[PDB]
């Protein structure tokens, strides 16, 4: 078992089994000086909370809060990759597939919202 | 069909820039470094490597380099807030040679006191350096050295210039990734990756011309430049073998405190015991023409068949003309005129102690990050002081020759202060980790 | 599709279908100088942060963390507004709803988490 | 229906009906001048937000996050604790049992979290 | 039956007061007001009509303007903070005429040096409201005015006040209505309702008595006060025609830099090059006037079928009494009383250049704010300097007197600082989004 971001270079089969290890790292004297380390120590502090609420409120709009995985309603769009299935998950790591997606990132993004919200419209608020 | 699927935790990262804290083993007198306000280093701190991954690293380009120089510089005025401003130093002084030994000056002038309503006539030795003559009076009514341009502020006695090593964490969700390979130049594809949250201990160790107490190769001597074939650019060559230099300052002055106002005094040297002896530092002749054969060789391997030639700087500011240091307390000015003077061709080998000795000034008006003003008045430590350094790197200059010689010329280039700091940081950079993913699969089954 | 808070003016039923778009929003150089304009900043950020955790931390006691829309176990008291189902939902707005339901905005809150921490006692710890 | 936290001293069994009223108080001049007391409450904000997100994380990645109470599949090891279901949840309060778990609360902490990531990559991720 | 949901993100708000942080396009020169250190503002910023929306607008109970004004003024000490107090400047002054034209005055007087035990002898021009006569020697001996209260700061050269636009943004989970009405005096139920969340560029724009770059008026001109029959509220008036000022300082002065302390210099006015000339300000009569009437018919509908009477400011302080801004380091203070000197009947017409010249007065000591003490030396701009402004706005004030008569007067009041910013918020205000929501369905089926 590799210790933080260890799973870096493992296809992306292999590189799920360890999810938990680097989501538990996003957040790791009470007195405060406020000095030059103090001051640096503050913005790192508050940027951290950020970047962990910054991608913790889309996986809360999501509907998917709480999991590590979770599939949704949007069907996967040949357009952004023709990839196969058996290439993908069990050939190419997650480094090499992000900046395949990153074009189209923020599209899934989008299109994952109003997907979830309409189904909750739709189950819920029956009048 | 498929289905997309956001995985949250993905090991992924991307090239970004972060607010670094310090980190050390702190516990006591201070240091200008305020090292003990920063977050405790752990004792057992975490190292992964990551297995069949290659990452780009350009040493140039990085932001920590840049980002520490910033801090160090605005620690060291943090550190000379609190002192007593030498504002009411900037008096005429009538200066006599001492009772070459015209290093220094025994000058005697006014100077206030508590009681507003009195003043005292006070005397104290000052180096050649840190005193300028008005040239209206030949001989004698002096003034210090960057009087004109901004009032020094003397050094507190009660903290220590000691460079104690500081580690540089990144906050969380993000990280540092370490190079492995053997023998990296600093550019290119790493080819064995690691990754830390903590860089090692950085020792802010203010050097020119010289990397001192700094870290040695791993097996040859590696050589970084980003353009070796730029006459303009700085040359990083670090050593396998580390070059013991011992320097001393003889002279044994005594520390005599004047209250210049309503509690706060100034601190200067008082006659001296015995009589005037030159500082220096010795370094052995054998073990250092060596390293220049190692490093003249690996250097030939840039430039053909071409020789090797060292030659001292080409003149300038003493700041980059000298080896600069400080021996806790005290800042060197060395000559290394005696170290890089010789001549290397494709054959010649180097083949008892015979040390160099290398002449050197002291200062106590200095400007350490070559800022205009700011200057800053370092206290004279009593008693004889010893340091003995590591020399594990030097910063080197190529002449614009015309490329059709058959050798090449080096000099010993004072560069900028991020060198420093970019030969100890060329092995990380940062990044930041994307959790979220994104990927699609048969689900919903 | 109007943008951020577009769904203002519309009835209740039709501002529910722009939910996400409303909640998207509510968390959107790396020193800090902590100058004047600088001081201003990192409150505006830390006030941020305390506005989104303060809304979320109610919907994780009340068991809806991660849902838009969700239905809890206490029951309506006609006491706080006997409007009818219908001219609620599709003649009034949420604005002429929030100063109607504000008298009793506290006392519903805590109906609905104490419900379901009873609920959750109940079917969990079987012993 | 005791204060906040007034059900410290009772027994285990009757102190897990309260929970929602110490859960609640987790988290309770908009300008700031940053003086002496207000670096104090800065820090003292910032400190509150980090303290709910460390205890909050937990419960994301264990798959809890919105539940005042979950059982996970970590089944109870004797050595941490021979105690009987009747005398622990009866008898003892939760004091008592804090001071007995602490050598072994790391590790549970730990063993819940391939307990679930592992599950998660059973059920979700066909292929 | 029914049960109750929760939903989150509803659209609903209510007033709040919050931290609003500046947002503007940051590049270069420094400025008084900092803009290089916020936010950057974002090059397509969203604004969102809401439809079937109105809201309760009130330009005067605005916290955005208070808010603004304390961010103003801390700015302003922010910058003056690292320059260079005058406080030897305080000594005696031996002044005679320059060799009315009397508005100079050639002083001269002793000072520092950058050498504590020598003092020099200087010269320098001063305006004439920048001193104070001592008394004791009659007419040879005078003393820089407000030295009795706080020594001035000077302001720093390199810094220029240019008024560049800042945007004033809500932090997340809040917003700032805006209200399209058109016309829409500030006060009242908006129609026509909008949302953003930064305003629109802002220029601080310093000016008494006439509104200066500011926004202009849509379709008619406005008015507005929040008690329009009260005498003591000042009247806010808004033009749709920019009226074009043209401002000069034809004095051709030259800098001279006097070194009155170690590291630190005095940069003063030296001799005139040509002759003595009045600075003035130009503006079409034609245009200018014309506007009258139409300020004067568009005030006669608050007033009945009286006429309007427009005279200049009753008397008192020189910022309050006189058109005040700056040419961008020159602050001038110029006597309207050649614009508001007229009367209009009911049927009165307004009916070639004819410009009307307004005298003015330039003075280095000033207090911004009003504030005691806290006062600014302003550094002499080298050359003439020239600026051209957009009239769009007005500071009135309504006599109180028995109103029974046929006719009612107006003077240009200086109002308080914070009605330059209220004439640009006016159209703002900061709302609290509440995204938690509860409401009743037919749930459970
Ligand atoms: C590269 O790295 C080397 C090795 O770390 C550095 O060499 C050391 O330099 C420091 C100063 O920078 C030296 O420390 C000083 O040494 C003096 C002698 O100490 C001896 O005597 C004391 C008392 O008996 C013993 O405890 C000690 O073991 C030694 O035998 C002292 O004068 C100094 O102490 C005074 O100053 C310090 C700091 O202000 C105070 O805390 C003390 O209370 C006291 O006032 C001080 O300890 C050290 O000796 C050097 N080591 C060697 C082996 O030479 C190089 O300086 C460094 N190079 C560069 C360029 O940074
Ligand atoms: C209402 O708004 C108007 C329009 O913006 C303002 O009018 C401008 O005012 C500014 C000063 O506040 C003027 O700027 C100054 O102009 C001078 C002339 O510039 C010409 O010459 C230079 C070369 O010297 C050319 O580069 C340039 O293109 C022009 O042809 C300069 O003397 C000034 O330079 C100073 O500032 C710069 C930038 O910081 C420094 O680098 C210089 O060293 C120097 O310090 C300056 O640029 C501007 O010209 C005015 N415009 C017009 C059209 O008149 C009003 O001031 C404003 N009203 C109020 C009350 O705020
Ligand atoms: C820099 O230049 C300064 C001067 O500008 C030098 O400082 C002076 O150096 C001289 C020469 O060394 C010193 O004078 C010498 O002092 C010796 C010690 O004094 C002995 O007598 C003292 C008492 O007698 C003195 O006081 C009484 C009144 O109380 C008078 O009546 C006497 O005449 C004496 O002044 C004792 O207190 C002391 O313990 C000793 O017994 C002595 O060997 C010599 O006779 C001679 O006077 C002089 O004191 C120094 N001045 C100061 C202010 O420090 C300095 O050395 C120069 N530095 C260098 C590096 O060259
Ligand atoms: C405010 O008031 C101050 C004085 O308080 C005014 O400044 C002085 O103005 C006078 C004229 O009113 C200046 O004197 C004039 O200078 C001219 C230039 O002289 C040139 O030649 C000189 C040659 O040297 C000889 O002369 C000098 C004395 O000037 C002797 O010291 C030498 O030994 C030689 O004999 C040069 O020194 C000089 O730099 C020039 O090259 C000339 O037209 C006249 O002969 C006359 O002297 C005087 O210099 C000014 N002083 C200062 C300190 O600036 C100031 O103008 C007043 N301002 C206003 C707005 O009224
Ligand atoms: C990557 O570089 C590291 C540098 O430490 C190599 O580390 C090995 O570490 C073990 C344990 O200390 C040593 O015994 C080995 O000698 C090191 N290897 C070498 C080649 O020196 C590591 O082997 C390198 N990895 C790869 C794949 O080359
Ligand atoms: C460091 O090593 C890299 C290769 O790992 C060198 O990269 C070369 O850079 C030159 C620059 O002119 C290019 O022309 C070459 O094509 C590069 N080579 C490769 C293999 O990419 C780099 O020059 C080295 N730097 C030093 C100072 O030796
Ligand atoms: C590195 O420096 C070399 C020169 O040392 C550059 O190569 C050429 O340099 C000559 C001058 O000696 C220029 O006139 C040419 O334009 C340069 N060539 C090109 C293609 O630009 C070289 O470009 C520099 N940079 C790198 C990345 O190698
Ligand atoms: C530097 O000079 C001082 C002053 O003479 C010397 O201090 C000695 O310290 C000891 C401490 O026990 C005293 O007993 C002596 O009286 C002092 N003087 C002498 C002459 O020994 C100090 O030792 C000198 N240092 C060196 C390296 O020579
Ligand atoms: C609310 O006020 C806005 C102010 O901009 C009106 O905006 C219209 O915008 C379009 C597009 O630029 C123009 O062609 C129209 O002429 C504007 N209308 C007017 C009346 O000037 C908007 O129409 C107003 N809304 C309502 C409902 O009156
Ligand atoms: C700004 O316009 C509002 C209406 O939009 C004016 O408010 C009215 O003032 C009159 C004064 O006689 C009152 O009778 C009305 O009841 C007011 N209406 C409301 C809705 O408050 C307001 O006076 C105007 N202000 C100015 C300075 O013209
Ligand atoms: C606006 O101010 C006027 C006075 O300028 C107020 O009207 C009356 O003012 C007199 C004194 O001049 C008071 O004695 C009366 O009580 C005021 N009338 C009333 C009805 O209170 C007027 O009230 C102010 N406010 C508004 C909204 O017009
Ligand atoms: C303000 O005065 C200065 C100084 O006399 C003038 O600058 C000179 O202008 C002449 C014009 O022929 C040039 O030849 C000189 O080189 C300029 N410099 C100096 C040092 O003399 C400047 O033109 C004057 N400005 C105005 C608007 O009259
Ligand atoms: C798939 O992507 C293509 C290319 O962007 C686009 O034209 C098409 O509409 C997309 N299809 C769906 C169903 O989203
Ligand atoms: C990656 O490294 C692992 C661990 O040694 C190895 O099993 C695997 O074959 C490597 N993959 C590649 C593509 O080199
Ligand atoms: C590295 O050093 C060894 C001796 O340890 C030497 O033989 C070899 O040539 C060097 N390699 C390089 C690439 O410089
Ligand atoms: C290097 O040092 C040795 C020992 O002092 C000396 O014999 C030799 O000549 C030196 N190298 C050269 C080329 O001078
Ligand atoms: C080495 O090269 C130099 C320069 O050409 C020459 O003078 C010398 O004799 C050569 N000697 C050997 C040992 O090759
Ligand atoms: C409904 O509200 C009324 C009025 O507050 C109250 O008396 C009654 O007890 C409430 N009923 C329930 C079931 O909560
Ligand atoms: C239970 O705890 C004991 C003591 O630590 C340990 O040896 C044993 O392996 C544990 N069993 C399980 C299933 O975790
Ligand atoms: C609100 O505006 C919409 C969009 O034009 C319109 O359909 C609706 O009838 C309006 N409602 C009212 C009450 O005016
Ligand atoms: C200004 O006002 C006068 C007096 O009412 C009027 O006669 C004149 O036409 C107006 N315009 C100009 C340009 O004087
Ligand atoms: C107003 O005008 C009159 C008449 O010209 C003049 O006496 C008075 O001083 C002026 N007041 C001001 C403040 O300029
Ligand atoms: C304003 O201008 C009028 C007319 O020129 C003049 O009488 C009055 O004294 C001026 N006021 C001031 C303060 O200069
Ligand atoms: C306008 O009416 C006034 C009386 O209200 C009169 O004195 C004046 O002459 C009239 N102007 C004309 C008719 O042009």
């Amino acid at each position: 078992r590799r210790g933080f971001l260890g799973a870096a270079g493992s296809t992306m089969g292999a590189a799920s089994i360890t999810l938990t290890v680097q989501a538990r790292q996003l957040l790791s004297q009470h007195l405060l000086k406020l000095g030059v380390w103090g001051i640096k120590q503050l913005q790192a502090r508050v940027l951290a909370v950020e970047r962990y609420l910054r991608d913790q409120q889309l996986l809360g709009i999501w509907g998917c809060s709480g999991k590590l995985i979770c599939c949704t309603n949007v069907p996967w769009n040949s357009s952004w990759s023709n990839k196969s299935l058996d290439e993908i998950w069990n050939n190419m790591t997650w480094l090499q597939w992000d900046k395949e997606i990153g074009n189209y990132t923020q599209l899934i993004y989008r299109l994952i919202e109003e997907s979830q919200n309409q189904q909750e419209k739709n189950e819920k608020e029956l009048l | 069909n498929l289905w997309v699927t956001v995985y949250y935790g993905v090991p992924v990262w991307r090239d970004a820039e972060t607010t670094l804290f310090c980190a050390s083993d702190a516990k006591e007198k201070h240091n200008v470094w305020a090292t003990h306000a920063c977050v405790p280093t752990d004792p057992n701190p975490q190292e992964i490597h990551l297995d069949n991954v290659t990452e780009k690293f350009n040493m140039w380009k990085n932001n920590m380099v840049e980002q520490m120089h910033t801090d160090i510089i605005s620690l060291w005025d943090q550190s000379l807030k609190p002192c007593v401003k030498l504002t009411p130093l900037c008096v005429t002084l009538h200066c006599t040679n001492v009772t070459d030994r015209e290093e220094l000056k025994n000058c005697s002038f006014n100077m206030t006191t508590e009681l507003r309503d009195k003043r005292q006539k006070v005397y104290s030795l000052f180096y050649r350096l840190d005193i300028v003559p008005i040239n209206e009076s030949q001989g004698s009514e002096y003034r210090l050295i960057n009087c004109n341009t901004s009032a020094c502020t003397q050094a507190c006695p009660k903290v220590s210039f000691e460079p104690i090593p500081i580690h540089y964490c990144a906050p969380a969700g993000f990280a540092i990734l370490k190079c492995k390979d053997e023998g990296f130049n600093g550019t290119g594809l790493c080819k064995n990756v690691s990754t830390v949250q903590c860089t090692h201990g950085i020792k802010p160790v203010v050097s020119t011309q010289l990397l001192l107490n700094g870290s040695l190769a791993e097996k040859n001597i590696t050589i970084r430049s980003e353009n070796i074939t730029n006459n303009a650019k700085i040359i990083i060559v670090q050593l396998v073998q580390p070059v013991t230099i011992k320097c001393i300052r003889p002279n044994n002055y005594t520390r005599k405190s004047i209250r210049i106002g309503p509690g706060q005094a100034f601190y200067a040297m008082g006659d001296i015991i015995g009589d005037i002896r030159q500082a220096h530092c010795n370094v052995s002749r054998s073990r250092w023409n060596k390293t220049l054969q190692e490093v003249a060789e690996k250097l030939r391997t840039y430039f053909g068949n071409k020789t090797i030639i060292f030659a001292n700087s080409s003149g300038g500011d003493l700041e980059i003309t000298t080896h600069s240091f400080n021996c806790g307390g005290e800042f060197f000015y060395c000559n290394t005129s005696g170290l890089f003077n010789s001549t290397w061709y494709v054959n010649s080998t180097w083949n008892s102690n015979d040390t160099i000795t290398l002449p050197c000034r002291i200062k106590q008006i200095i400007n350490m990050w070559q800022r205009a003003g700011q200057c800053m008045y370092a206290p004279p430590i009593p008693g004889v002081i010893k340091c003995e350094s590591n020399i594990t790197g030097l910063l080197l200059t190529r002449d614009g020759g015309k490329d059709n010689n058959v050798n090449e010329t080096f000099r010993p280039g004072g560069g900028d202060m991020r060198d420093n700091w970019r030969s100890e940081l060329y092995k990380y950079k940062v990044v930041e980790i994307e959790p979220l993913g994104v990927a699609p699969t048969r689900c919903k089954r």
